[PDB]
C-alpha cells in the first residue's frame, strides 16, 4: 500500500494493478505467485521492466538497488542463446515466467 | 567432473554447490541423464523424482513439484524446486483416492479451461502413485 | 552375342547410381533439421553437406564410368 | 506443447496446482509445513 | 559365351557400391545435425567423421577389388 500512496498525486495513470496485506504475516513463495499470476491476467504485453527493492546490507544501513528483467522473447533470444540448446520459443515462454515468480521472491525477502 | 551441483528450495535449501556425478531431472519430453559436459539447456520441470548420484555410498532421494534448470555454459547446472519435498513424509491411504476422485469428475466441466486442469490433476497424482 | 553382353552389363552397372541416389536425400535434408536450430550457415555447416554432397557424388559417377568402360 | 496449452492455462497456473497436490498427499504430521507456504495471504484490489 | 558370363557379372558386382552410397550419406549428414548443436568441431567430432567415412568405404571398395577379380 504505501509506494501507492506516494505515487497516487503525480504518477495516478500508469498504474496496472495494486496490491494490499504485505509483510504484516511474514513473506513467502506463495505470495510471489499471486504476484506473477495476476501480473498475466492483465493483457498489457510487456518487453522490458525492472524491480527496485532494498538490498539489506546491515543493521544500520540498507541499499536500494535495481535489477532489470528481460521479458520479450526476442530481447531473450540473442547471440549469448547461440549455444543454448533444446528450448523453443515456446519453452523459452515457459522459462522466463517462472523467473517473474523467482525475482519477486528474491525482493520479498 | 567440475560440476557445482546446485540445488534448492524457497525453505531449506537442499545439495548446494557440491561436486556431484550425475542428476535426474524429471522433465516434459522425459528425464536426460547430465554426463560431466551437458549440452546448456533451460527447460522446466514436471513432477517426479530426483535421483543423485554422488560418491558417498548410495544415492539419495527426493521429489519435485515443479522445477526448473538452467545448466550453462561452463559445468555448472543449477537446479530450482517450489517443493522438494522428501518421499517418507507422504501418505498412501488418502493419496489413491484422489486419482479416482478427479477421473470421476470429468465430465462435470461445463468449461474447457478446467477440463484441461482435470488431466493436469490426475497427471500429477499419477506422477505420484508410481513413484510410491 | 559379344555385343549382347556388352549391351546387358551397363544394364546393372548403372543402378550402383541409384545409391548416390539415396544417400543424397539424407544429407540435404538433414542441412533442413540442423538449419533451424542454430542459424550459422556461413560457417562451416554448409561447407560440410558440400562435402558431403560432393563426396558422396563421386560414388554416384564412378559406377556410370564403368558402364562407358565396359561397353567400349 | 501439450494439453494445458491450447486450453488458456500457463506454467505458473500449472505450479500452483501440482505443489497443492504434493502438498495435500502428505501424513497428519508434516501438516503446518503446508500452512508454512500459505500463499493466500497477499490480496487484489483493481482501479476500478 | 566365355565373355557372356564376364560382362554381366561385373556389371552386377558394382551394384555392391550402391549401398556404400547410401551409409555415406548419413555420415556426413549426422554429423551436420550433431554439430549443429555442440560446436566442438576442432575436436573428436571431425575425427570420428573421418573414420565413419573411411570405414564405409572399405564395405564399397571391398567388393569393388571383388569386382576386377572377375574380370580377371
Amino acid at each position: 500500500d504505501k509506494i501507492r500512496g506516494i505515487l497516487h498525486r503525480t504518477h495516478s495513470d500508469q498504474f496496472l494493478v495494486t496490491f494490499k496485506e504485505v509483510g504484516r504475516k511474514p513473506p513467502t513463495f506463495g505470495d510471489a505467485s499471486v504476484i506473477a499470476l495476476e501480473l498475466l491476467n492483465s493483457g498489457y504485453e510487456f518487453d522490458e521492466g525492472s524491480i527496485i527493492f532494498n538490498r539489506f546490507r546491515s543493521v544500520i544501513s540498507y541499499k536500494t538497488e535495481e535489477k532489470p528483467i528481460f521479458s520479450l522473447d526476442t530481447v531473450a533470444s540473442a547471440e549469448s542463446m547461440s549455444i543454448y540448446d533444446d528450448i523453443d520459443a515456446d519453452v523459452l515462454r515457459n522459462y522466463q515466467e517462472y523467473s517473474l515468480a523467482n525475482i519477486i521472491y528474491y525482493s520479498l525477502k | 567432473g567440475q560440476m557445482s551441483f546446485t540445488f534448492a528450495s524457497p525453505t531449506q535449501v537442499f545439495f548446494n554447490g557440491a561436486n556431484v556425478r550425475q542428476v535426474d531431472v524429471p522433465t516434459q519430453t522425459g528425464a536426460f541423464g547430465i554426463l560431466a559436459s551437458h549440452v546448456p539447456t533451460l527447460q522446466v520441470l514436471r513432477p517426479g523424482l530426483v535421483v543423485v548420484h554422488a560418491e558417498d555410498g548410495t544415492t539419495s532421494k527426493y521429489f519435485v513439484s515443479s522445477g526448473s534448470v538452467t545448466v550453462n555454459a561452463d559445468s555448472s547446472v543449477q537446479l530450482l524446486a517450489e517443493e522438494a519435498v522428501t518421499l517418507d513424509m507422504l501418505d498412501p491411504g488418502v493419496a489413491k483416492a484422489n486419482l479416482e476422485k478427479a477421473q470421476s469428475e470429468l465430465l462435470g466441466a461445463a468449461d474447457e479451461a478446467s477440463r484441461a486442469e482435470i488431466q493436469i490433476r490426475i497427471e500429477a497424482n499419477e506422477a505420484l502413485v508410481k513413484a510410491l | 552375342i559379344d555385343t549382347a553382353a556388352k549391351f546387358i552389363g551397363a544394364g546393372a552397372a548403372t543402378v550402383g547410381v541409384a545409391g548416390s541416389g539415396a544417400g543424397i536425400g539424407t544429407v540435404f535434408g538433414s542441412m533442413i533439421i540442423g538449419y533451424a536450430r542454430n542459424p550459422s550457415l556461413k560457417q562451416q555447416l554448409f561447407s560440410y553437406a558440400i562435402l558431403g554432397f560432393a563426396l558422396s557424388e563421386a560414388m554416384g559417377l564412378f559406377c556410370l564410368m564403368v558402364a562407358f568402360l565396359i561397353l567400349f | 506443447v501439450a494439453y494445458w496449452r491450447q486450453a488458456g492455462l500457463s506454467y505458473i497456473r500449472y505450479s500452483q496446482i501440482c505443489a497443492k497436490a504434493v502438498r495435500d498427499a502428505l501424513k497428519a504430521e508434516f501438516k503446518a509445513n503446508a500452512e508454512k507456504t500459505s500463499g493466500s495471504n497477499v490480496k487484489i484490489v483493481k482501479v476500478k
